[PDB]
């Protein structure tokens, strides 16, 4: 089959710059009637994709014109003339030309934008949960910015690696920024034998750890 | 108003079968090629194949001969697309697309998509999930605004669906992907409110989980 190389895989722009993605494949889409089969999607975040470009260049009825699409034989590229918070999200090449027909395997856009500093939230178990003979200890690190960021658990001083579970969501088209949601899960009974419980972050936005505490103690 | 609905996800045991179900309004059913695309984890897109309603013509991907059979039921508008034999590879999200294509003009009409049917292949048992509320202690955020939370966890398989305020309250909150672990599942969301809105007016975390039929409402108590 015809093999459909993207690149780069992820482009961080800020809004109002150009952005220009590449796809490559193993055969030329010239098809034999001289029609070029090339398409571009684009996937935003929990939605279908959607096709932005056919025919190489031809634009799909109300897809903006702030989007171009250019090549020929086995080199495309899309061009984003002026970015906005709605490009955000993945795009892929799909070819028509040769059966069967085959995608390339995106390019995910992300907004550019200024540091932000997570907000940390820690909450102990719940009542309901320690009943159940269950503790969890949650730890949300909100709209944070770059993506990159590293929290460790502390109880009692020393790092807690077992029994972790994290999540991301991907970057919110409002603000630009991530947040992150860690879990501790210990039984009841350890839980109750500790008294610190550290939510430990790592981001670009602070020479020492980002720190957010509670004592776990009785009355 | 041209729309593609799909049915709803499906938690399928190795070996076995499923038909996935694409009704179709809003155009002329049997005019337009319906072609199925799959995606797994994420970034990663396959044709499958595509069914003309009108004549029941089909075209398939060599990779998909024998795994996958597409109808169409003129009748009802609906196009059909069993898979047989679900093994691992089988776990994605399969998409139906009125795609557009007219080879008389050699050029496209519009291209709409169905919202995509999620199929687990797994033989782990279904489980309700616990659902507990966040209050602050320390996780207050202070003044000024304060973030409470929702766990869900222990429950099999995907998807739960989680509301605050059965939807009114749609700004300021964060929910996480679900994270799999042990054969279950854990998913929990932060609303950020002002100091003034909780404890004074109730929040109120809503959660849905289909494959347990199980519905649960937890207050957000201090
Ligand atoms: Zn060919
Ligand atoms: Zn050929
Ligand atoms: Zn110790
Ligand atoms: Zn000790
Ligand atoms: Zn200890
Ligand atoms: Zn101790
Ligand atoms: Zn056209």
């Amino acid at each position: 089959d015809i093999v459909m190389t993207q690149s780069p895989l992820t482009l961080s722009v800020t809004i109002g710059q150009p952005a220009s993605i590449s796809c490559k494949s193993s055969q030329s889409l010239l098809y034999s009637n001289g029609k070029t089969y090339l398409n571009w999607l684009l996937q935003r975040p929990g939605q279908s994709p959607k096709r932005l470009i056919h025919l190489v260049s031809k634009l799909d009825s109300g897809v903006p014109d702030r989007i171009t699409g250019s090549g020929s034989g086995t080199d495309f590229t899309l061009k984003i003339s002026r970015v906005e918070a709605a490009d955000l999200g993945v795009y892929y090449c799909v070819q028509g030309t040769h059966f069967p027909y085959t995608f390339g395997g995106g390019t995910k856009l992300e907004i550019l934008r200024g540091d932000a500093a997570p907000t940390v939230s820690i909450f102990p178990p719940s009542s309901e949960q320690l009943t159940s003979g269950g503790a969890s200890v949650v730890c949300f690190l909100n709209n944070f910015y770059p993506k990159d960021i590293n929290v460790k658990w502390k109880i009692d001083g020393s790092e807690r690696q077992n029994g972790v579970l994290n999540s991301w969501t991907d970057q919110d088209s409002k603000d630009s920024t991530y947040s992150m949601s860690s879990t501790l899960t210990l039984t009841k009974d350890e839980y109750e034998r500790h008294n610190s419980y550290t939510c430990e972050a790592t981001h670009k936005t602070s020479t020492s750890p980002i720190v957010k505490s509670f004592n776990r103690n009785e009355c | 108003e041209m729309q593609l609905q799909q049915s709803g996800a499906e938690l399928l045991r190795p070996g076995t079968s499923v038909k996935l179900s694409c009704k179709t309004s809003g155009y002329i059913f049997t005019s337009y090629w319906i072609h199925w695309v799959k995606q797994r984890s994420g970034q990663g897109l396959e044709w499958i194949a595509r069914i003309y309603p009108g004549t029941g013509s089909t075209y398939y991907n060599e990779k998909f001969k024998g795994k996958a059979t597409l109808t169409a039921d003129k009748s009802s508008s609906t196009a059909y697309m069993q898979l047989s034999t679900l093994k691992s590879e089988d776990s994605a999200v399969y998409f139906c697309t009125r795609w557009g294509f007219i080879p008389v003009r050699e050029d496209y009409v519009m291209d709409y998509w169905g919202q995509g049917t999620l199929v687990t292949v797994s033989s782990a048992k279904t489980t309700a999930p616990s659902v507990y509320p966040l209050a602050p202690v320390c996780g207050d955020t202070t003044g000024s605004s304060v973030t409470l939370g929702c766990l869900v966890k222990g429950y099999f398989p995907e998807p739960v669906t989680l509301t605050w305020n059965s939807g009114s309250l749609s700004s300021g909150v964060h929910t996480f992907p679900a994270v799999l672990q042990s054969d279950l599942y854990t998913l929990s969301s932060s609303v950020t409110v002002t100091s003034s809105t909780w404890p004074s007016q109730s929040i109120t975390c809503n959660v849905a989980h289909p494959a347990s039929s199980t519905k649960v409402d937890k207050k957000i108590e201090p």
